[PDB]
């Protein structure tokens, strides 16, 4: 298990095959082929929803590629289509932009849990619900 | 019979060239100051040259050594202007360049060094001040095999102290590298045993003839040790000359300097047969050209000879001679070259000083296009302002000191013509009136400009209906219209226009085709006065190459720099990345890679896209415009 | 001398040695002489014709 | 993956092998050819057998003799 190397976490949605505008060459500030993060960064893609920006884990090594292993979107994004509204925060307690509900929320929060280290789904439930907090929602209890 | 002319790449001024002044005193005497420290003679030429230390352009001197004839000539290393010493390699076939002591050899001599393999002709390195402290006598002697990228390998090496053992050497047992390459050399190793060094002399001759691997050199010219000796295998391992005679003679010229005393003499090489003294001889511009006078250039003073040898160089007198003219026609040669990659490297203004003087000063730009070829000029700029192609820091400085001496003018400019292409900020109503209330011509129409995206250039249609349009008429509107657009109101040149006009009532008795064109241009003075003014600049990409290690120093260039930051891809070592910077100081982001990439910098690029827009201000260029009829009464319109 | 320059348009600016005929032109004062088209750095006119001996223009090479 | 690539001999094609051991490490010819002198000897060690497959299906090209470990 090495630490750190050259590894990092940000690219735009998964369905932007091969981007430039967004990341450009912050992927390809390593000795890694900017051909690398759209031939193979689409073979994972395909198996789930694609446009999704989930972060993957980018361990460059000398030897031409890298290993990797994806992991779970951010939930910023995921209080979109399943918030209906695509906006967030910006203005947090002074108006409410939206709100869900706690038993809808929680009901996401398991598919992210493969990712998430937690000791129960309960402990789990409210550090991913205050997180909408953050952006204003306020959850239905 | 003769000889090949020998290198002189003394790239990252290495100095190699004033090691070529120690080789007359070799060949020497019987009767020679023998050369001195510093300048110096060893054919220094033109006056300003050694004062300023080192040479304005290469220069050449006879000299012979093993009852064979060495011509060469350096440096040519020096900045800078080293495009024409690319002019030199086909001069001769030869290479001799000297790698720096410190560190291995010098970056910079390793363009020059690249060059060299697309020539296609055989070089050696040279161990150029060996007798010095820090030397890598074992060290920076392997930087060089990093450096020429290949399998090169000294014939000979020692280390000092007093002595400079060479011939003691060399490459025992592991060497023979390149033999293995050969086809022949290769199978005498499948035999094994040991065998005489000689032996693998002829296949290692083989390899030298594709220039395979740069012979072997060591000790410093000052020093006196090995700067005879190395001489030798120059008149051995340099290639033979083609001697022939057998007609018809053929050549091409090479290179000229407009010397005082001269006016002119524009040498060039045989590259076959022998032109007899007082004959005519064929040319590039197809009419008779005898050489009236011609003398071999001697490191000791001028010679005239009555005919030069085959495959010779030469200085001979003309009335005209085309660079890079035919002396057959026709020479049949190829190779690649360029003028270190670079269009036009940071054009500068020069106007020079005095009303009337600076004139004649204009001619003496002329006499800049004698000299080396890789110069260029014109004046495009309405003001006439100078717009040379010379580039670089210090090459510039021969320019200048040339003014000092073979002219008599001067002249200091830098920021150039500011290239702004001002667009009307948006559309507005407008119209020239009707009848007579009013101005000349009576003949009247409305324009309409209307905003236009960047970049999308001048644009008009004809809504008016026939036949009011005019099949003939009309034409003059656009025409007019274009008078309009050489210069806004803050004298910037017109940019994204859309007049599309529409309504042109006007009287038949009284109308002329020139009337419409004249109120035309008002319509266009009127209309962009409504426009408010929107002053833009262009901004062209500039990719660039600069080492990874530096790459991370070239990002605080960056915030300096007006450009927006661009996609870019790492290539092994070498790094680059796909800038685009406006013009007004892209000129100065030539100065950034020179430092911050420690001559490891190198970019390119080209002007594009109208589009830019920058504060502040919203500065413009007087004047337009003038010398034009009816211009007294466009003051009128504004009050 | 302040000699008419001839034809139509011309690449001459500021400088720019040229060749100088003789004749009035019969309409600007002051002026008795006309500029030889064709002649040295005062290249001739584009694009010519009928009459192209005067101006100096070729012959087309189609 | 550590497998030995030692040559038992350089065999009746012995020149061919100065060229499959010299791209082996970028040994020089000179040394390539004293390590021929200096058979039975490894051309290389802890190199993946993936990779010294390679140099040796090679060897047999050249009908000379090897001896995997």
């Amino acid at each position: 298990a090495k630490k750190v190397q050259a590894y990092v976490k940000l690219q735009v949605a998964a369905g932007m095959a091969n981007p430039s505008p967004p990341v450009g060459p912050a992927l390809g500030q390593q000795g890694v082929n900017i051909m690398e993060f759209c031939k193979a960064f689409n073979a994972k893609t395909d198996s789930i929803e694609k446009g999704l920006p989930i972060p993957v884990v980018i361990t460059v090594y000398a030897d031409r590629s890298f290993t990797f292993v994806t992991k779970t979107p951010p939930a910023a994004v995921l209080l979109k289509k399943a918030a209906g509204i695509k906006s967030g925060s910006g203005k947090p307690n002074k108006d409410k932009v939206g709100k869900i509900s706690r038993a809808q929320l929680q009901e996401i929060a398991q598919t992210k849990a493969a990712d998430m280290t937690g000791a129960d789904i309960e402990a789990m439930t409210r550090s991913i619900e205050g997180t909408a907090r953050s952006m204003g929602l306020v959850v239905e209890d | 019979m003769k000889i090949i002319n020998i290198g002189v790449l003394a790239h990252v001024d290495a100095g190699k060239t004033t090691l070529t002044e120690s080789l007359l005193y070799n060949s020497g005497a019987i009767t020679e100051l023998g050369s001195v420290d510093k300048g110096t003679t060893r054919t220094d030429n033109t006056l300003l040259e050694r004062q300023r230390g080192i040479t304005i352009q290469t220069g050449i001197t006879s000299f012979q050594w093993e009852n064979t004839k060495v011509n060469i000539i350096d440096t040519p290393g020096h900045m800078d202007f080293l495009a024409e010493v690319y002019r030199s390699l086909s001069v001769l076939d030869g290479a001799i360049l000297l790698i720096s002591a410190k560190d291995g050899v010098q970056a910079q001599t390793r363009i020059l060094f690249h060059a060299l393999r697309k020539m296609g002709i055989p070089t050696i390195f040279f161990i150029n001040k060996i007798d010095q402290n820090g030397i890598d006598l074992s060290t920076v002697y392997q930087d060089i095999k990093e450096k020429l990228s290949a399998e090169i390998v000294i014939k000979q090496k020692v280390e000092l102290y007093p002595n400079v053992c060479v011939t003691n050497f060399t490459e025992s047992e592991q060497w023979d590298t390149v033999i293995e390459g050969n086809d022949d050399l290769l199978e005498k190793y499948m035999s094994g045993k040991s065998l005489e060094a000689l032996e693998l002399e002829q296949e290692e001759s083989i390899r030298f003839q594709n220039c395979s691997l740069f012979p072997l050199y060591h000790g410093s010219a000052k020093s006196n040790i090995g700067i005879d000796n190395l001489i030798e295998v120059i008149t051995n391992k340099f290639y033979s000359s083609t001697h022939r005679g057998p007609s018809e003679l053929c050549g091409n010229v090479f290179k000229i300097e407009y010397t005082k005393k001269r006016q002119r003499l524009a040498y060039i090489r045989l590259y076959s047969g022998v032109l007899h003294l007082r004959d005519s001889v064929r040319v590039s511009e197809k009419e008779k050209i005898k050489v009236t006078e011609m003398y071999t250039s001697i490191n000791g003073e001028l010679c005239k000879i009555d005919r030069a040898y085959s495959g010779e160089i030469v200085i001979l007198q003309n009335e005209f001679l085309k660079l890079n003219s035919v002396l057959g026609d026709t020479k049949l040669l190829p190779q690649r070259k360029k003028i270190e990659n670079p269009h036009p490297l940071l054009q500068t203004t020069v106007e020079p000083s005095k009303p009337e003087q600076r004139e004649m000063l204009l001619d003496a730009l002329l006499e800049i296009s004698d000299s080396d070829p890789l110069l260029r000029y014109y004046v495009d700029s309405t003001t006439h302002e100078i717009i040379l192609s010379f580039l670089g820091k210090v090459q510039m400085e021969v320019i200048s000191a040339l003014l000092q001496e073979k002219y008599h003018v001067e002249i200091e400019i830098t920021e150039p013509t500011v290239i702004y292409m001002e667009r009307p900020l948006k559309n507005a109503e407008y119209t020239i009136h009707i009848e007579v209330p009013p101005n000349p011509f009576w003949a009247s129409i409305g324009l309409s400009v209307s905003p236009l995206p960047l970049g999308s250039g001048m644009q008009y249609e004809s809504s008016v209906s026939l036949g009011y349009l005019n099949q003939s008429f009309q034409n003059a509107v656009m025409e007019g219209i274009r008078y309009g657009c050489e210069q806004g109101l803050y004298g910037w040149n017109v940019t994204d226009c859309k007049i599309c006009f529409k309504y042109g009532l006007y009287y038949s008795p009284v109308s002329t085709p020139a009337d419409f064109r004249m109120l035309a241009p008002i319509v266009l003075e009127q209309v962009l006065k409504k426009a408010g003014t929107e002053l833009l600049e262009p901004y062209l990409s500039f990719k660039i190459y600069a080492p990874q290690e530096y790459l991370s120093r070239a990002y605080n260039d960056a915030p300096k720099y007006c450009a927006n930051i661009v996609d870019t891809q790492l290539k092994n070592n070498e790094v680059i990345l796909s800038g685009e910077i406006p013009a007004r100081c892209i000129q100065e982001y030539r100065s950034d890679l020179t430092f911050f990439t420690n001559g490891r910098s190198v970019c390119l690029t080209e002007l594009k896209g109208y589009h830019v827009t920058t504060g502040e201000p919203v500065c413009q260029p007087r004047r337009p415009n003038s010398r034009i009829d009816k211009v007294r009464y466009m003051f009128n319109k504004i009050t | 001398v302040t000699s008419y320059i001839g034809g139509e348009g011309h690449n001459l600016q500021e400088h720019s040695v040229i060749l100088i005929r003789g004749g009035r032109v019969k309409d600007l004062p002051g002026v008795r002489y006309h500029t030889v088209r064709g002649a040295l750095d005062c290249s001739g006119v584009k694009d010519r014709k009928q009459a192209r001996s005067k101006y100096g223009v070729k012959r087309p090479k189609a | 993956t550590e497998f030995d690539v030692i040559l038992k001999a350089a065999g009746a094609n012995k020149v061919a092998v100065i060229k499959a051991v010299r791209g082996a490490t970028g040994l020089g010819l000179k040394e390539a050819k004293d390590l021929v002198e200096s058979a039975p000897a490894a051309l290389k060690e802890g190199v993946s057998k993936d990779d010294a497959e390679a140099l040796k299906k090679a060897l047999e090209e050249a009908g000379a003799e090897v001896e995997v470990k």
